């Protein structure tokens, strides 16, 4: 967890790696509104 | 005649658990699985 070129030590399993490209990491996209919502009205009930 | 198929790629454990840490957690236990299925496809990925 330290940093990529940390974490990529994770996957191969080794303390040296080869120079060149390796998917490393589980990346992920994240939401900032944990929005609740509805719909737009018009006919009321007249209890009058 | 054809040249390459589209470079696809997948990680198991979004796949296999879309963010769920409870999935994960049992799936380790398979062990070294979709650690080579994600290896195949790199290499699939590469060789085209
Ligand atoms: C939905 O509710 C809105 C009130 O929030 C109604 O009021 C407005 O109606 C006019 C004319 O149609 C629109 O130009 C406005 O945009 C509506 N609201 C606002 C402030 O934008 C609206 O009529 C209702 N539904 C419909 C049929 O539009």
């Amino acid at each position: 967890a330290l940093d990529p070129l940390s974490e990529t030590k994770c996957t191969l399993k080794s303390f040296t790696v080869e120079k060149g490209i390796y998917q490393t990491s589980n990346f992920r996209v994240q939401p900032t509104e944990s929005i609740v919502r509805f719909p737009n009205i018009t006919n009321l009930c007249p209890f009058g | 005649l054809p040249v390459s198929m589209t470079k696809t790629s997948v990680d198991c454990t979004m796949y296999i658990c879309g963010d769920s840490t409870e999935c994960s957690n049992l799936l380790l236990q398979y062990g070294s699985f979709c650690t080579q299925l994600n290896r195949a496809l790199t290499g699939i990925a590469v060789e085209q």
